[PDB]
């Protein structure tokens, strides 16, 4: 009881403001995985 | 035949001796109320 | 039917079109006997695994992760508001 | 979240826009019945009955009936009303009826007579039910 | 049933909860008593005879209620069996042509005699001795009953099928026709209707569908004539002029 | 004569194929429609491949 | 009572066990014509 | 089938546009601009009229 | 004998708002008034009528 | 802004237009009890009534 | 007949009722955590190259 009504004066919610990144987060992100894909492709060649 | 009659699934032994179907019973679909106990239910007028 | 959330977990229901079956006691000796083995009070632990079943569930556990941090203070008015929801109050308002 | 009524699958909703036809449906439903000849003498028809001739009734209004023992539409049946009155000559006149269901508080629609494919006349009723959400 | 304490004056059967307690006082004189709600030799003949009545039946091709009475007026003809020492089909075919007339759509026994091998005058005969084994009577016959299917026949409108009806109504109503078959009636009232179209068609025609001729139309229509303009219905519109319906 | 045939609905054999929404609309029949099932006493009944 | 034709809508009473056909159409499908005892509703 | 006589969310009187709406995109007014001149602004006034199918043009095709 | 019943049209009518200016403060409630069901001291009386005969 | 008392959310809410539906499944259709209702004749266990 | 909204919503008399009040957080009632990318309200006296004012 006392938790729901101290939580109509504090509120909650999600949006997609709590979905997002920053962009030096997402180009750190692209960089790992691009060289990953590569490490793969070098994989798939020795074994040929 | 009497041997068909007192069987296997919904016979006269598993069907009327150890299920049967019990009258005092009502069955209504939930919502929340967070102003009950858990000690407590709340019935509708009707059903009571 | 109306329940609170707190027993949600153990009957593993939700509240999207579930329905729920009642049994009404009719002699005064199962209703006794129903009162003093298998009330909703008297089953919190479990002997399966020697824990609770019933714990705080959906948004009470994270407003309550929000009401105890440092940083939040509550002014004369909300604590007047909330102390108006304890059964259990003493009756005297404690020194900020 | 706001007070705690939409919790675990569950939504509240504003009631004063459903006073103004939110989400505001009907409901229809019809009923068929058939007069039959099963016996030579065993013979079924439409007909009002009567509390002295008749015998097997229950103790149920009989008055909204009309003369043929159909109900005319635009009247509101409720729970526990005949709606198609049909008695059975008995080797005097044993009737039998059609009750509704329990809890429609319906509104009678239209009613239809005919001849089916074997040539048994009979009729359908269709009731109109409006639902507010809740 | 039976309470000690108090006689029952009344005791209501409740459906809903599968009880009977008694108002005037109050006593379940009955409680969760009450539920809520080669080999055959007989008739192999008659068997077959119900078949073959079916078999009947299906040629004129109807919703067969009038049949399921035939089936019992039979099955009572054959009870009796005063008239058990004649012929099956007969009496199948009899049977028909009363339930037709009991369903108040007579079939002619030419059309009967069409779907059987008994003779009209068998028929008949048989007929009348199932309306004195059955003792029951019948019901005269009207034009307008063959208006419809004779009309659908040649495909008449509707106008034309009941300007005939009235045309033939009028006729015996005024017993312009003392005597002559209803039948042959009907026919040269439809001629004459059809020559009071577009639609037209040859007495042999109408007469070969009426079961008939063309000269028994003629005598018919010669009967008719003097009346043929004002015997048309109020609302008609004529194709051919009342003066220039043709003499024959 | 030998039998009867059930008719699919919006066939070429039905008395529904190849009408204007003037005429579908004049027998108290919908325009959209798909049509693709059998009338069997009165039901209406589909195929399942 | 009184009866209503299903395509030229043409009342026309049918009387007590009778065929059921309409007149000037002839027609096998009759509705029941409207009440006459009066039913108040709410706007609410 | 019909426009509603009233916004379910403000409580603004919304039936009496419904004929208007038509004739100014007939005229070519774009719908935004249409919408603003009828005077709607909330967006949740004009999810009224944008979002309307009218469905009793087509049940009056039946002949009673 | 329109397309939509007679409920449908029960509550359109409900919403039409009528001019409640200056004679409010006149009308008791009708639950407190002394009259029967209705009275013109506690209600105002509108009436409809309307048949289509041109195509 | 609360509508009790007036006052701001301390939180910004996610609020917009969105399409929903209405299912079948009604409550009107699915509450039902028994309390010494009819029973059957040749087993004598609760029937429907 | 005669009534008021809290019988049935056909009897309140007003659309939409807005209502605000401390166009700035001068009283930090609401918390923005990038307060950079909010509006500036239609009643506001704030500069255009600020977001709140002071607390
Ligand atoms: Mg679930
Ligand atoms: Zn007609
Ligand atoms: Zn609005
Ligand atoms: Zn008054």
């Amino acid at each position: 009881t006392v938790i729901n009504n101290w939580l109509l004066i504090e509120g909650h919610t999600i949006g997609i403001g709590d979905s997002i990144a920053d962009s030096k987060t997402y180009q750190d992100i692209q960089n790992t995985i691009k060289k990953a894909k590569q490490d793969v492709i070098e994989v798939i060649e020795k074994a040929h | 035949s009497l041997k068909q009659r007192l069987k296997g699934k919904e016979g006269r032994v598993r069907g009327n001796l150890m299920g049967k179907r019990v009258d005092f019973s009502a069955r209504t679909v939930i919502t929340p109320d967070p102003n009950l106990s858990i000690d407590q239910v709340g019935v509708p007028r009707s059903i009571a | 039917f109306r329940l609170n959330l707190s027993v949600t977990t153990p009957y593993n229901a939700d509240f999207d079109g579930d329905e729920m079956n009642l049994h009404l006691p009719q002699s005064l000796e199962t209703r006794a006997e129903i009162q003093e083995l298998a009330m909703v009070p008297r089953m919190i632990v479990t002997p399966q695994s020697n824990r609770p079943v019933m714990g705080i569930v959906q948004d009470t556990l994270t407003a309550v992760r929000k009401f105890t941090k440092r940083d939040v203070f509550l002014e004369r008015g909300e604590v007047m508001n909330l102390l108006m929801f304890l059964s259990t109050w003493d009756g005297k308002v404690p020194q900020p | 979240s706001y007070t705690g009524y939409n919790q675990e699958d569950s939504v509240i909703m504003n009631r004063s826009a459903v006073d103004r036809g939110f989400f505001r449906s009907v409901f229809y439903r019809s009923y068929k019945e058939q007069e039959s000849k099963k016996g030579f003498d065993q013979e079924e028809v439409f007909e009002k009955p009567t509390r002295e001739t008749c015998q097997g009734m229950r103790h149920a209004i009989y008055d909204k009936l009309d003369d043929d023992g159909l109900i005319a539409p635009g009247v509101r049946v409720s729970g526990d009303d005949v709606i198609i009155g049909k008695t059975v000559t008995l080797p005097t006149k044993r009737d039998c009826s059609t009750f509704l269901r329990t809890s429609e508080t319906g509104i009678v629609d239209q009613v239809m007579v005919t001849l089916n494919q074997e040539g048994y006349k009979f009729c359908k009723i269709r009731v109109r039910s409006v639902r507010i959400p809740q | 049933v039976t309470c000690p304490n108090h006689p029952d004056a009344i005791l209501v059967e409740d459906y809903r909860a599968g009880d009977m307690i008694c108002p005037e006082c109050g006593l379940v004189v009955g409680d969760r008593v009450i539920d809520v709600g080669t080999m055959s030799s007989s008739d192999r003949a008659m068997m077959n005879a119900f078949k073959e009545i079916t078999t009947m039946a299906d040629r004129i091709n109807l919703p067969r209620n009038i049949v399921d009475r035939t089936n019992n007026l039979f099955k009572q003809v054959y009870e009796q069996k005063s008239l058990k020492g004649r012929a099956n089909d007969a009496i199948a075919s009899a049977c028909l042509y009363i339930a037709c007339r009991q369903e108040g759509v007579p079939r002619t026994f030419k059309e009967i005699c069409a779907v059987s091998r008994i003779s009209k005058k068998e028929i008949g005969r048989c007929f009348k001795l199932i309306l004195k084994a059955l003792e029951t009577s019948v019901d005269l016959i009207t034009t307008g009953d063959f208006m419809s299917r004779f009309c659908s026949n040649l495909c008449l409108p509707k106008q034309v099928q009941m300007a005939a009806t009235h045309i033939a109504r009028k006729a015996v109503e005024l017993d312009l026709v003392p005597g002559r078959s209803p039948i042959s009636v009907a026919a040269a009232a439809i001629y004459m209707a059809s020559q009071a179209s577009a639609e037209k068609r040859t007495q042999k025609e109408i007469g070969d569908i009426a079961g008939v001729a063309d000269v028994t139309i003629r005598q018919s229509y010669r009967l008719i004539y003097p009346r043929a303009p004002d015997l048309f219905p109020t609302d008609f519109k004529f194709d051919t002029p009342v003066d220039k319906l043709p003499q024959l | 004569f030998i039998g009867k045939i059930p008719i699919m609905l919006r066939s070429t054999y039905c008395l529904l194929n190849g009408l204007t929404d003037r005429d579908l609309c004049e027998l108290n029949e919908c325009p959209l429609d798909p049509g693709g099932y059998f009338i069997i006493n009165g039901s209406e009944k589909v195929l399942i491949a | 009572m009184i009866y209503i034709c299903g395509e030229c809508h043409t009342e026309n009473e049918i009387k007590s066990r009778d065929p059921i056909r309409c007149r000037e159409c002839g027609y096998r499908i009759m509705y029941k014509k409207r009440t006459k005892r009066l039913v108040v509703f709410d706007a609410r | 089938m019909i426009i509603p006589v009233r916004c379910f969310t403000c409580g603004k009187i919304v039936g009496n546009k419904w004929e208007a709406y038509l004739g100014l995109l007939q005229a070519e007014y774009t719908e935004g601009d249409a919408l603003d001149a009828l005077g709607l602004k909330r967006y949740c006034c004009r999810r009224m009229l944008l979002a309307h199918v009218d469905l009793i043009e087509k049940l009056l095709n039946y002949a009673p | 004998s329109s397309v939509l019943h007679d409920e449908f049209i029960a509550h359109r009518l409900g919403l039409i708002p009528l001019t409640s200016d200056d004679i409010v403060d006149k009308l008791q409630y009708s639950r407190d008034c002394t009259c029967e069901e209705f009275c013109p001291e506690c209600s105002v009386e509108f009436t409809l009528d309307v048949r289509c005969n041109e195509d | 802004y609360n509508g009790f008392t007036g006052r701001k959310i301390t939180s910004q809410i996610f609020i917009g237009p969105t399409y929903y539906q209405r299912l079948k499944h009604m409550v009107d259709d699915k509450i039902h009890s028994r309390a010494r209702g009819p029973i059957q004749i040749l087993n004598r266990q609760p029937m429907e009534g | 007949k005669k009534g008021f909204g809290k019988e049935h919503a056909k009897w309140n008399p007003t659309a939409g009722v807005a209502f605000e009040y401390d166009p700035d957080n001068a009283l930090r009632h609401t918390v923005y955590p990038k307060p950079e990318e909010w509006p500036k309200s239609e009643y506001s006296e704030l500069d255009e190259d600020e977001s709140q004012a002071p607390y």
